[PDB]
RNA sequence: GCCCGGAUAGCUCAGUCGGUAGAGCAGGGGAUUGAAAAUCCCCGUGUCCUUGGUUCGAUUCCGAGUCCGGGCACCA
RNA sequence: AAUUGAAGAGUUUGAUCAUGGCUCAGAUUGAACGCUGGCGGCAGGCCUAACACAUGCAAGUCGAACGGUAACAGGAAGAAGCUUGCUUCUUUGCUGACGAGUGGCGGACGGGUGAGUAAUGUCUGGGAAACUGCCUGAUGGAGGGGGAUAACUACUGGAAACGGUAGCUAAUACCGCAUAACGUCGCAAGACCAAAGAGGGGGACCUUCGGGCCUCUUGCCAUCGGAUGUGCCCAGAUGGGAUUAGCUAGUAGGUGGGGUAACGGCUCACCUAGGCGACGAUCCCUAGCUGGUCUGAGAGGAUGACCAGCCACACUGGAACUGAGACACGGUCCAGACUCCUACGGGAGGCAGCAGUGGGGAAUAUUGCACAAUGGGCGCAAGCCUGAUGCAGCCAUGCCGCGUGUAUGAAGAAGGCCUUCGGGUUGUAAAGUACUUUCAGCGGGGAGGAAGGGAGUAAAGUUAAUACCUUUGCUCAUUGACGUUACCCGCAGAAGAAGCACCGGCUAACUCCGUGCCAGCAGCCGCGGUAAUACGGAGGGUGCAAGCGUUAAUCGGAAUUACUGGG
């Protein structure tokens, strides 16, 4: 099945799994889980000092 | 059984049981040590007795740790997963370019034998298995090779094209 | 655990005063409150009718200091117990222990009463009760153990508590430093401008 | 398995043999009484029965059979040997 | 572990014989409009993995290590 | 005294009112994931592969049933180092006790899982054709013999597992005879059937001088009882599908033979030709059931994890044995697949017991401690076993509590941010000052969970007897895994302790800047096309708090399956 990824710059190249949550895009026809970005081989996007939970960025402090 | 060896920090009995043989890691079934059960997680230290055990063929100590790199280190043996891992699937997967792979040949230069005699002395090439071996696994990139089975030099006309280009 | 943090602008927020900086200075200008709890809150803002029933909620926990989690607590306690839901609700949040020392005015505030009882500096019937949320029984006498008692900041804050409108439901030797419990406040006596009835049908949602 | 009970298992396996030797025996008679009941020679099919009584009401009381089954056997079967005058 | 092939600017890729790195497709700018499309006008994108030696010439030669991909042994 | 209980919003349109789906607000969880992370208490923790599994332990106990004694501690008796009593080597079951063996009990309990089962199940309520070890009421008996066999010897097969043959010996093992009944069968007369001894004490007396004998506690046999457990039976309820309508020949019933503890097609022979089915049979899919849990005002809707009752399984298929009871989780036998030992002939095994491993997965822990407490097995007891259980470790997984200073304090500091660039805001927050020190960290104290049980002792009961033993009081020594406990006392020091979502409407909360239908957001409406409050950062705000969000899942709103309650 298909699946958006989420946030600026994802890293993924063709392999790597990743985990797989819910909630359809309602804009892209037939898409509907989000990579969980931040997650195993996803990594979470790059600079996001606000709401990093979601798109799996840690600290800002380091 | 009397054979002590270097290990680098870090390291996980797995890499062990690979470090012996690639099988052995392979099947590999869980091991103790000092008479006491250890998780494959669990760092290898100073010099402990081993106390492996094995099974058949079937390997994935880490199949679902690998990339994840969640305790089985040390690019050796994994090297020689992916290994194993590829040579099954590109085998199937072989079969798949197989029948792709004969269409392009029959698409471009035509005939099998044909273009498979321009693929004799190519990249690396070996056996005529390695070649559907690599399309098949799709390490070998095509429309690069497709050109190459037409990489026919002529000009009796096309050098004045190349002047018609320039024109 | 508890909010900690700028006390004075929580008043800004709410409304008007939460006797968080009781006694010595009324919210004397050097406290900026009307309304400017951030940047643009000095502007206009219109408060949908949810904001309202909010902000009622938001401003009595506040008052108590407690968290939403527990508060809910209070709510549910509130509604099985007969009656005035409302009523009830506004007893148990009243007889809180630490809330019934700044009844008795030892703790100048309802936060300084509470690391009070947490100190376990005070007791009740002679038990030292560390319990900051500790609900009070009617007839009680609590105490302050003389290891915790007499220290100054309590005396002066009982001079201090004794601006307010006096409490009207329990007894206390004051001087003797010593709070005692009658029984749960009525209604009618407990500010009662604070409506209440707006955080029961808030949680009615 | 290997666990002081495998005895039980000796124990009870030796009590097997006795155990079915003995009821071999009891159903053996029972089956001349029947037998002796095709035959019609009622009174010594009522001697076969008289020879049984005391060998079936024995195992009932070694604990081989329950009474209860004893009562079956003695009682239908007198029945058949009273019929078959 | 050892031996050998593969990284040619965004994608696909071109030459990769000591020679001064080219396009296909895309992509952006321009005129156009509220922005596009259509139309029309115009171009570009490099460390040839990285390193350093022989170097006018190296990007292919040289060994090193990176990652990719193959081959064989190592069976505690 | 024993429920006081029900919220709506966004979205079709140029605009409306209907109709109406989608979506959100709420509570919920065996949860996972990101981010983060102080402590404690009480809970929960393999939901997927009923997938395979190394090690340890999870079921033994009784010497007061028995032959015995291989160890061990002593005694008694002797060659004897001979400090003539410091103890060396030795024989003997003589006692304390005790490997292996017979035997009674147990192992069918406890504990795990939920595959199977759509009804041989369960729940609810009824019933007759039943059995019931251990416990317990009453009635009686407990007479008299025989043959064995294991261990143990000799020889011997096999690498092992495990036996083979000859001999010897015992008993609460087994068999017989006798002896019977309010027991069985039987119309009755009649016929017929049981077992067993131990341990303590002991005066008189008899002692083939082991003892009989008196007594005592228990054990033993039978029958009628009671309690408990279990099997059985009928009615009602107990998922979905009609794009499953016909189904069944032991099938429906009768008769008789057999069979079970017991009725019965429960099983056979013979005769009848029926029985079930639209109130859904049969077939198919799915599923353990319930008390309950979740939600909901309520009626309902979903589920039935922890806890508790029942049911079913115990490597897959199946059969039976022993016993009161299993058709047996850590029993047997066969088959099968899979693991392992091998001397290739043959053998061994079952974590869905506790922990633990691999694997599957989004994911769920320590091969921890102890028998002290409850309860369980056995033994008269003391006791031993007890991964039941009690506790402990783990992980925020949930619920709960507390703490991360408190009061004060304007130059309204700095720095950060907006500015209509005057200023505003951050913000009494900081600093400072004075304050108290929970819980972390430290030092001393100190319950309860401990009831019994033990030895002595007194009396009472029994009795020929201050005997022995039982029951009941006093006496000292005692009996705690958790546990450097709970809790308290004292110690120094603000010290060791805050994050996460969000701020366009829904819905609490704003601006600046950057980017320009891009990069990105989104649950719905939709935002972004060079002035975005909606994207990314910032400041400030709101929410929530050792948690915060995301996703999944149920219900809610949904009166969109409406019985309450629509068309």
């Amino acid at each position: 099945v298909t699946s958006y990824i989420g946030g600026e710059g994802h890293n993924l190249q063709e392999h790597s799994v990743i985990l797989i949550r819910g909630g359809r895009v309602k804009d892209l026809p037939g898409v509907r889980y989000h990579t969980v970005r931040g997650a195993l081989d996803c990594s979470g996007v790059k600079d996001r000092k606000q709401a990093r939970s979601k798109y799996g960025v840690k600290r800002p402090k380091a | 059984k009397g054979d002590v060896v270097d290990l680098p920090a870090g390291s996980t009995p797995l890499d062990f049981a690979y470090h012996i043989h690639s099988d052995v890691g392979h099947r590999c079934i869980g091991a103790k040590i000092g008479g006491r059960i250890v998780p494959f997680t669990y760092q290898l230290q100073m010099g402990d007795q081993i106390e492996i055990i094995t099974q058949k063929q079937p390997n994935p100590s880490r199949d679902w740790l690998n990339p994840n790199l969640g305790y089985v280190t040390t690019s050796r043996g994994r090297s020689k997963i992916h290994a194993w891992f590829r040579k099954q699937d590109r085998d199937k997967n072989i079969l798949a370019g197989r029948q792709i792979l004969d269409d392009e040949l029959e698409h471009l230069g035509i005939s099998l034998k044909e273009a498979e005699k321009h693929l004799l002395p190519r990249y690396n090439f070996n056996d005529v298995d390695e070649l559907l071996a690599a399309i098949g696994g799709g390490d070998i990139r095509l429309n690069q090779m497709v050109n190459f089975l037409q990489s026919q030099f002529n000009k009796p006309s096309a050098e004045e094209q190349d002047a018609a280009a320039l024109k | 655990a508890r909010y900690l943090g700028p006390k004075l602008k929580l008043s800004r927020r709410e409304g008007t005063d939460l006797f968080l900086k009781s006694g010595v200075r009324a919210i004397d200008t050097k406290c900026k409150i009307e309304q400017a709890p951030g940047q643009h809150g000095a502007r206009k803002p219109r408060l949908s009718d949810y904001g309202v029933q909010l902000r009622e909620k938001q401003k009595v926990r506040r008052i108590y200091g407690v968290l939403e989690r527990q508060f809910r607590n209070y709510y549910k306690e509130a509604a099985r117990l007969k009656g005035n839901t409302g009523e009830n609700l506004l007893a148990l949040l009243e007889g809180r222990l630490d809330n019934v020392v700044y009844r008795m005015g030892f703790g100048a505030t309802r936060a300084e009463a509470r690391q009070l009882v947490s100190h376990k500096a005070i007791m009740v019937n002679g038990r030292v009760v560390n319990i900051a949320s500790y609900q009070v029984s009617p007839n009680d006498v609590v105490s302050i153990r003389e290891k915790a008692k007499k220290q100054s900041r309590v005396k002066a804050a009982l001079e201090l508590a004794e601006q307010r409108e006096k409490p009207t439901w329990l007894e206390v030797d004051a001087g003797k430093m010593e709070g005692t419990f009658k029984r749960k406040p009525e209604r009618s006596d407990l500010s009662a401008d604070i409506n209440e009835h707006l955080i029961v049908e808030l949680y009615s949602k | 398995n290997i666990k002081s009970a495998k005895k039980r298992a000796i124990q009870s396996e030796k009590a097997r043999k006795h155990n079915a030797s003995r009821r071999s025996m009891m159903r053996t008679f029972i089956k001349k009484v029947y037998a002796a009941i095709e035959a019609g020679d009622k009174a010594a099919a009522q001697k076969a029965f008289n020879e049984m009584q005391p060998i079936v009401d024995r195992q009932a009381a070694k604990g081989l059979i329950h009474k209860n089954k004893a009562a079956r056997h003695k009682a239908n079967l007198t029945a058949q040997i009273n019929k078959l005058a």
